[PDB]
């Protein structure tokens, strides 16, 4: 898992129906680092430090074994800087 | 954006969860939380049509299983000018 | 008491809500910020604090009020509240 | 005394009967009558622990058969200081 | 698998319930390297050199086929510097 | 942190394993290992509420299947000042 | 107050939970925690009669389901002067 | 309070023993001379006094503690104690 | 003998514990650091050493003491002990 | 204290046993013993509410099995001033 | 002799009987009597291997039927030097 | 798959029991490159150039569908420099 | 390291495979290959205890399915000084 900071929300209206209703967030390891998009399974605000899991675990973390995700937020770190 | 999204719940806890989920899901503005009466609570957001669509879907998903649950989740992409007179502009 | 997490408990009637508020405040280091009469008999009590404290408080309050009067409706925790929702969250109980 | 007694009823007539019963049964102070909504009415008393116990017992017994009846009867021996902010001080 | 050094513990109170009771540790390949979070399936102290497995093997190493992990500590290296 | 976590086991080996698991799981301080009598052993930790919660959960999971097993795993987020007089401050 | 409250549990974790519950429930003083032997643990409180009644009720309810559970919960309203010699004054 | 008779009550746990001691001292003119933690959960309380007083006290204590906690184990009276046993009998409760 | 790994064996009674300690110390290069009377019949013996040595020692001790007296209760190994637990671990047998 | 405890028995021996039990159990004042007629005997105590509750409980338990037994055990937390004229002040 | 004999019994009377039996049966030194806890008692002897074998056999036979009986009887011909630190040297 | 050179052996005594009896080797793409640990399914000496497979294929290559490995040596290259 | 590991096989091919697997698995030294007689072949390694444990486990796994298979796989962590006189120091 990686420690990442939530930057902003992301909306894709024509995304595939397999994505369900889950929201999407733009995350990076630090400001200026390469951007990635994660499925928000917790509900996070910009500036939050979050735990993100990839590989096949992200699919089940996002809701189902066949969910189309390779990066899912699974928790907010209590204290981090 | 001038689109409108609203979610109605039974009780205040699912309504708060729905509003939180919507505002976290997209760039929408929470313009009202109305105590309808008899336990109904409605939260309303404004924004661009796609943002409101995403926010309402996420909020309905989040609040479906909280407390006494969800009543309605609706999106109005183009609001007639007459309805703006009954839509609140800021929460209280 | 610091922290920006939110804990909410909804009951049917005021007596279970008061019991839940007492249980939460006794169980953890949280601030009681509001009691709201929703309508139709629903009453909601809200607390603020750190995430762990709010978690413990909500658990204790739900357990305490589940058997009082007409019972418990909802018990929920939000670790980080969006700034938009703070406009509809009460700041002091009054 | 700082103990808290609480009786919730369906309607106002059982609530008034319960308040009369508690205040006659023990030396307690009636500090509030709240219209909760949906027909719930709550009456609150303060006093010493034993007085409040006796008062709540008497009030529940008196109001259990009046009108639509009794919903809850609860005693809190020692109230946390935070909860004092949501309790009325005088019965306005 | 990667050789990594345990730095410190990590707590996420609002993490998803699928994570169970397993503890989490912050690991890196060396001091100053990018940080990662691993599920501690062994029980390790800060400064320990540990073996970490990713991909789908981390899920089963953490306890079950559906566990939400992409990095799990599976052993402490007996002698390493 | 002033929260309290405790784990009770049958025997000393599961208690040692539980204490090790808790202290490895979170930033908590082991303040006592008590030989209760009749085979019971209790280990107590102090720290911030979330840290103690994580530590106690991990310790219970670790010590459940060791020796004669686990008896209790409890967390007290806010300890009354009276109980501090019976809580140990450092192990022996 | 000179009433005496007493809760006996199997193990130390339910005893600590009971002590916390009583001291939070009423204005009572925790005067002792005794390791009886064989796993029994007893916690004793002193205070006014009604406060002790409320505290013992709360402690029994809280500790009945923790660990190996509750053994006894007893209240003595007025203690004979001879029995004071076997009761601890402070929780060492 | 005089008398050299001995009254003993054994219980499982400390709460029934304390209840028995209170009952004995309230029932008769006896002195509480000791509470002993035997081991394995046994607790013994001992009183001294005249034979009739000790008899009444032991009866009352057994009746009172038989239903408290894990219950009563033994209740016995010795009218005259051999001087050898006084070496193992406690003199003050402490 | 160096190493900071910990090996523990719990038995019912002292004879199996002594047999286990002898077996461990004969089987591997470990130091016997303590024998503890837990209460209720439990006895625990603790050894320190390198991870492999402690593993071998604990295996041998469990095998040896499993059939002696009232038998074996627990056999556990901790490769690295947190510094907090060292405060409750004995340093010398005595 | 101004609470009132009352125990009625069939015969004088259970009444005396009940009076002894209440006065030993709590700090209450025995204010009267009345020969009602037909074999009824009533004993009355005054004191604080909790003390009177404990005393009446103990007296009922003690006298329930003595002689012809117990008839009634009642507690009035606060006595109306008119009723004071029919209650004895001292046990003549 | 450096062999070690060990007999564990339930209670002290069988342990004393076993110690007497071993010390009478062979030329062994009684080096300790340990109260293990929970009722277990262990008696330890040292001597030459054959003497210790005879002594342990005799002690087990003698104590097997006394009181609550025998738990274990074990002989270690050569004790590792590390184990000597947990064995008593004199029967205090 | 990657071409890597075997550096040395690695021993973790307290590794999880799911690892079975398989040995572990330290491998790198070249001397001085970042180190990785692979399950040796062939039997290789230091200095050997080997073929290493990751992802979920490493699990089955190491012996079973649930084996905890994300890097397994599956062959020795006949001629490589 | 002074630990000892040995593997016994039926035939020389599984023994060679076992020795190769052990020496490839860990930092151990092959000190002997003994033709026991009747087809038994034994290979012995020395090293640190953990290294020998890993090597023996890997060698047993590798040679189990080769030729007539494996007979024994054993680890002695601490070798008595007497056995060193029958242990070979270098292969032939």
């Amino acid at each position: 898992m990686k420690i990442m900071q939530v930057e902003k929300t992301l909306v894709s209206t024509n995304r595939i129906a397999d994505m369900g209703h889950k929201p999407l967030l733009v995350v990076w390891e630090k400001p200026g680092a390469p951007r990635q998009v994660a499925v928000d399974a917790i509900g996070c605000i910009p500036g939050d430090w979050v735990l993100c899991v990839g590989s096949s675990a992200a699919r089940e973390a996002a809701g189902s074994k066949s969910y189309p995700s390779d990066l899912t937020i699974i928790g907010i770190i209590d204290q981090w800087n | 954006g001038i689109a409108l999204g609203m979610i109605e719940t039974r009780g205040l806890v699912p309504a708060i969860e729905a509003a939180d989920a919507m505002t976290k899901a997209a760039e929408v503005r929470l313009v009202g939380r109305q105590f309808v009466g008899g336990g109904y609570v409605t939260v309303l957001v404004r924004g661009e049509t796609g943002a409101v669509n995403a926010a309402v879907r996420a909020g309905a998903d989040a609040c479906e299983r909280v407390g006494d649950g969800l009543v309605a989740a609706h999106i109005i992409a183009r609001v007639h000018s007459e309805v703006e007179n009954i839509l609140p502009k800021a929460p209280q």
